[PDB]
């Protein structure tokens, strides 16, 4: 069956569109923030906190069942532009 | 830092809920019909399935098939006592429910 130590989140991004591969750089600063900072690649986000009305499933493929019902990160893209020039 | 995995899943966005875990898969048609499209989902991406029954013993019930979709979504595991991220996977599908018009509500 599916389970409802560790804890899991779905990360959805404003721009589906964007290409987020194996082996590409992932990292977190301030996961417990209400905005914490995602950088991936050579990109940055800006993720805030939305609880969907329902539930999440998670199925795997074959890899060497979830079911969330808390809050997922939404992601927009920024840029780190200097307050002054 | 930490790199992207391998691992990848399919999503469904269920609009209810699990506090009754048997009827709440039931709905997807059960444990085994949830893992039946995931795993066309992968096989057979283009061929990728799933409908959902919310009341299953209402005449009225008009069952509904997801809209299946990729996007970019990632799934994050994080150890809970350090919050250091364990894990990183992408999810490859979606099974959209929510926000189709049946199941709107604000
Ligand atoms: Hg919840
Ligand atoms: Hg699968």
């Amino acid at each position: 069956s599916l389970e409802t130590d560790v804890e899991n989140i779905v990360f959805q991004f404003q721009n589906s569109s964007l290409d987020f591969q194996s082996s590409d750089d992932f990292s977190i600063l301030g996961i417990d923030q209400p905005h914490p900072i995602v950088r991936i690649g050579g990109m940055f986000f800006r993720g805030t906190w939305h609880q969907p009305i329902g539930t999440d499933i998670v199925v795997p493929s074959v890899n060497d069942g979830l079911v969330l019902c808390k809050r997922r990160l939404m992601l927009e893209q920024i840029r780190l532009v200097p307050k002054n020039p | 830092s930490l790199k992207i995995s391998d691992n990848e899943y399919a999503l469904i966005e269920h609009p209810g809920f699990a506090n009754n875990k048997d009827a709440f898969f039931q709905t997807l048609g059960g444990v085994q019909s949830i893992q039946k499209a995931c795993q066309t989902s992968f096989q057979n991406p283009a061929a990728a399935l799933l409908e959902l029954n919310l009341r299953p013993k209402d005449k009225y019930h008009h069952p509904v098939q997801a809209r299946v979709q990729s996007r970019n979504d990632l799934l994050v595991t994080i150890k809970k006592m350090d919050n250091s991220v364990q894990n990183v996977s992408r999810i490859r599908q979606v099974f959209l429910f929510r926000d189709m018009a049946d199941f709107q509500y604000s």
